[PDB]
């Protein structure tokens, strides 16, 4: 589980995230489709072209969950558990992608929040996402 | 490798990269954030905190060196493979570093590039650089087969 | 890659390899054992339970189909880039399958052969398959890189 | 997180492993090192010729190790932890390796239990070993 120090470190960094949760959501989203094209297949009905209505909706719905996660870290098993049902039985997402969004975020933070994005913080967002990720993949097993 | 128009993008951009300092912080950032990695770097000294690492003088010089390989790989994209021949031997067949980890560092590098250069490192750049590190993942990996 | 003693060892074996049922068992297995592989085999029918795809006819049939295409390259261990050029393509640009699943079915096949062959399939033996499955894999992944 | 079938599968299979475990863990490793050499740096002390009672006495406590975990399926988090810390904080074992051990363990049960290794079993045990690995990493500090 997440060290107190990390917990505190998200809240801060994502505190910064601020009212910007779902821009950065659409930004990690889009950095991922290009640098990992494969991952598009999962999002067929979209119009991926830059700043597209629907990506921005996904931009935010995602980032809003993350948010809700940043809320109760002690129970990520549960406050995300609905999403683990979807992401595995309805969509079936090959785990590998979870890292790829993870990575996508990690960057996007850095592009916009250099000075808060210290190493011990980077270490942290990660331990958070790697966290996040597993939750979202509990049901494959 | 890359549409020569693409090359000009990864290239025009390395022009403005302070390889030195990316270098230090890359390896550090990796050492701090993927602990197991440390193990291969335990003749470096104390790496028991964030600070330990980020500060440690060895980490730093070994990082200038490890961007040099890139700064260097960059010169010769069209045959990464060949350019990397030796280092590829060094890591695989007497260091025995699992290739998953050329990626991880690959990525952390990106992450440090994005920090340095802001929204100027757009995803169209990055989509590029991510092949470049995928490819430098590929040359260092080879002698595993 | 594949020493003079290796390149034969495998194919003296392969020779006794029931290429045909293996793939159908291999297949349902990738499918039973690793649910996210089913996305690409949607249009295949009931997969909803091990029984389903342990008895599903296209599975049964695509099992072999793969194996041939496998076992042909088993007989080509020099040029796999070649043998798998436009299988690598179908799987990348078209089917758009994450390279890891190669390594999955890969391994999985190794388990298959090691059920069908008992004590007979030694640590020696498979250690050699390891770098064939893995061999075949970078082949299937080439037309990404 | 598992099932009841799953657990009933792990069990029976591992009861039909039974007093073999020690001799199988043994094998586990030999395949491992021999197939994926880079797992031999984690044992520079080891004699790695067939049989080396170094190997043998090890395959055991892996098998004693697992036998403990099959037993406590309803909570691997706890019963293992002691082992997890070591395998990470101390040993520092590039998580990638447990993928390579799981597989070895199976291939090892694979020819030792054909008329036993039905899909659902291969589905259950793998699944099982997933959680075991995903415990011995739990502490990625
Ligand atoms: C950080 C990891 C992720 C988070 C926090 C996340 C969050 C979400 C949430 C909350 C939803 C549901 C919104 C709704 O109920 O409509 C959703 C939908 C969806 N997610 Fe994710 N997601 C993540 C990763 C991924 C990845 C990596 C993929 C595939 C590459 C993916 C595929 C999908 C798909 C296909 C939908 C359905 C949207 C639609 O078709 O309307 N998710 N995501
Ligand atoms: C793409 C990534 C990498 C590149 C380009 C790279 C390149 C280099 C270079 C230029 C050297 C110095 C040459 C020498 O002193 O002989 C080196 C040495 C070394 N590398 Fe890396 N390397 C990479 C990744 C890694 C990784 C990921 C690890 C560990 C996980 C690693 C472990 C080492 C070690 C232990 C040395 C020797 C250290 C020493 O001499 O004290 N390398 N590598
Ligand atoms: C492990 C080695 C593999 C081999 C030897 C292989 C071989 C083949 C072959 C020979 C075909 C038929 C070509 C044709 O259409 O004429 C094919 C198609 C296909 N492959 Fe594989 N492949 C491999 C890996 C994978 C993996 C890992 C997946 C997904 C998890 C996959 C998914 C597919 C799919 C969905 C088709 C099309 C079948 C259809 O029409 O429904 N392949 N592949
Ligand atoms: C299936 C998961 C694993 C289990 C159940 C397990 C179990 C154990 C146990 C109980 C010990 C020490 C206890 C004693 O000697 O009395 C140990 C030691 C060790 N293990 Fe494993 N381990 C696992 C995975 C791995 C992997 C994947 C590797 C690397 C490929 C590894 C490498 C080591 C090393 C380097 C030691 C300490 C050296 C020594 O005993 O002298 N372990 N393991």
């Amino acid at each position: 589980v997440l060290s107190a120090a990390d917990k505190s470190n998200v809240k801060a960094a994502w505190g910064k995230v601020g009212g910007n949760a779902g821009a950065y959501g659409a930004e990690a989203l889009e950095r991922m489709f290009l640098s990992f094209p494969t991952t598009k297949t999962y999002f067929p009905h979209f119009d991926l072209s830059h700043g597209s209505a629907q990506v921005k909706g996904h931009g935010e719905k995602v980032a809003a969950a993350l948010t809700k996660a940043v809320g109760h870290l002690d129970d990520l098993p549960g406050t995300l558990s609905d999403l683990s049902d979807l992401h595995a039985h309805k969509l079936r997402v090959d785990p590998v992608n979870f890292k790829l969004l993870s990575h996508s975020l990690l960057v996007t933070l850095a592009c916009h929040l250099p000075n808060d994005f210290t190493p011990a913080v980077h270490a942290s967002l990660d331990k958070f996402l790697a966290n996040v990720s597993t939750v979202l993949t509990s049901k494959y097993r | 490798m890359l549409t020569a128009e693409e090359k000009a993008a990864v290239t025009g951009f390395w022009g403005k990269v302070k390889v030195d300092e990316v270098g230090a912080e890359a390896l550090g950032r990796l050492l701090v954030v993927y602990p197991w990695t440390q193990r291969f770097f335990e003749h470096f000294g104390d790496l028991s905190s964030a600070d330990a690492v980020m500060n440690n003088a060895k980490v730093k010089a070994h990082g200038k060196k490890v961007l040099d390989s890139f700064s260097n790989g960059m010169k010769h994209l069209d045959d990464l493979k060949g350019t990397f021949a030796q280092l590829s031997e060094l890591h695989c067949d007497k260091l025995h570093v699992d290739p998953e980890n050329f990626k991880l560092l690959g990525n952390v590098l990106v992450v440090v590039l994005a920090r340095h250069h802001g929204s100027e490192f757009t995803p169209l750049l990055q989509a590029e650089f991510q092949k470049v590190v995928a490819g430098v993942a590929n040359a260092l990996a080879h002698r595993y087969h």
